[PDB]
């Protein structure tokens, strides 16, 4: 009933430093905001009730702000233990709580444009009927980054399966694998087979490509 | 102060479950209690609650269709009956206490650290595994597609190339599991020189061990 919209899915901070992250209600909770961080492990801990009110066990660095349908989680000074995911909730009613989707905390790094890698089904998968094209991207900041494949010039983003790694904690970097999935059949038709990466660093696509008929 | 969940694991469609909550540490039937999900889509959302003694229960959906909360006040436990289970309640269920001060009840001050529920009819399959050399400093990949139940490992070569390995985690196609795994090594030399991508999956007793091939 009673939604609840966090701005921002990830961000991007420094050690030591400021960092901000806004709810927006969609009708007045009359302060009744809590805040809490699921840590990668998965544990969960509740960090600010009531707005404001900061739970005991919890350091000085996070206070929260906020009123009617606006409010915002802070944390000064910001330390190693901190990089999670902050979940606002709404507790204004019972049982219609609600939970905003969540706002990812992770170390800001250089921006690093990803490596790129494009795959041919193997002969052995083209002997199943089946069809899989393969693209990585390999070691990047930020997060944020948009894959579209296209076969024959033409975009597809049907049967596309796009997945993410965990920010490489050796390197602050992301890589994502992206499989476009075809039958034999279709695979055959084609003939120019693109995959097309753009990320804050691009600027235009990096796109690494093949063709069948050699 | 602890809440320790149980009872999680694989079920099929239309399964049955009861997840149990065990509380130490304080006054069990002082508090109102209820469980939360977490969809791998990584949002959170309340399943139930249930008040001090028990009497009262709260539900956002559906009364008896799906789930029932309760508690035994003497053995400082809690309960959830699933029953009727579709895929879409595959997810990390938490054991959570409720707090009020003044006298609303509005957030969840100590939560457990979760059961996974996984909810399929699925049976053991065996995953295929397919080369990935590229087209048409060098990455090469291995995809690891059509297997049930999770989860497989993949070792390169040895693995001597211990490093520059990535492994992109699982997702849920066609009813089974699809994941990928890349590696970069020297242009000078491969294929001088072999790789081989050694997958297991041990719910299906099956080791199989694949050369990379242009």
């Amino acid at each position: 009933d009673i939604v609840l919209t966090q701005s921002t899915s990830s961000l991007s901070a420094s050690l030591g430093d400021r960092v901000t992250i806004t709810c927006r209600a969609s009708q007045d909770i009359r302060n009744y905001l809590s805040w809490y961080q699921q840590r990668p492990d998965g544990t969960v801990k509740l960090l600010i009730y009531y707005t404001s009110k900061l739970h005991s066990g919890v350091p000085s660095r996070f206070s929260g702000s906020g009123s009617g349908t606006d409010y915002s989680l802070t944390i000064t000074n910001l330390e190693q233990e901190d990089i999670a995911t902050y979940f606002c909730q709404q507790g204004k009613t019972l049982p219609l709580y609600t939970f905003g989707g969540g706002t990812k905390l992770e170390i800001k790094r250089a921006d690093a444009a990803p490596t790129v890698s494009i795959f041919p089904p193997s002969s052995e998968q083209l002997t199943s009927g089946g069809a899989s094209v393969v693209c990585f991207l390999n070691n990047f900041y930020p997060k944020d980054i948009n894959v579209k494949w296209k076969i024959d010039g033409s975009e597809r983003q049907n049967g596309v399966l796009n997945s993410w790694t965990d920010q490489d904690s050796k390197d602050s970097t992301y890589s994502m694998s992206s499989t476009l999935t075809l039958t034999k059949d279709e695979y055959e038709r084609h003939n120019s087979y693109t995959c097309e990466a753009t990320h804050k660093t691009s600027t235009s696509p990096i796109v690494k490509s093949f063709n069948r008929n050699e | 102060v602890k809440l320790v969940e149980s009872g999680g694991g694989l079920v099929k469609l239309g399964g049955s479950l009861k997840l149990s909550c065990a509380a130490s540490g304080f006054t069990f039937s002082s508090y109102y209690m209820s469980w939360v999900r977490q969809t791998p889509e990584k949002r959170l959302e309340l399943v139930a609650a249930i008040n001090s003694n028990g009497g009262n229960t709260y539900y956002p959906d559906t009364v008896k269709g799906l789930f029932t909360i309760s508690r035994d006040n003497a053995k400082n436990t809690l309960y959830l009956q699933m029953s009727r289970l579709k895929s879409e309640d595959t997810a990390l269920y938490y054991c959570t206490r409720l707090y009020g001060n003044y006298v609303r009840i509005h957030t969840m001050d100590y939560w457990g650290q979760g059961t996974s529920v996984t909810v399929s009819s699925a049976k053991t399959t065996p995953p295929s595994v397919y080369p990935l050399a590229p087209g048409c400093s060098v990455t090469l990949g291995c995809l690891v597609k059509g297997y049930f139940p999770e989860s497989v490992t993949v070792t390169w070569n040895s693995g001597s190339l211990s490093s520059s390995v990535h492994t992109f985690p699982a997702l849920l196609q066609s009813g089974l599991y699809t994941m990928s795994s890349s590696v970069t090594v020297p242009s000078s030399t491969w294929p001088s020189e072999t790789v081989t991508c050694s997958v297991a999956h041990p719910a299906s007793s099956t080791t199989v061990d694949k050369k990379l091939e242009p």
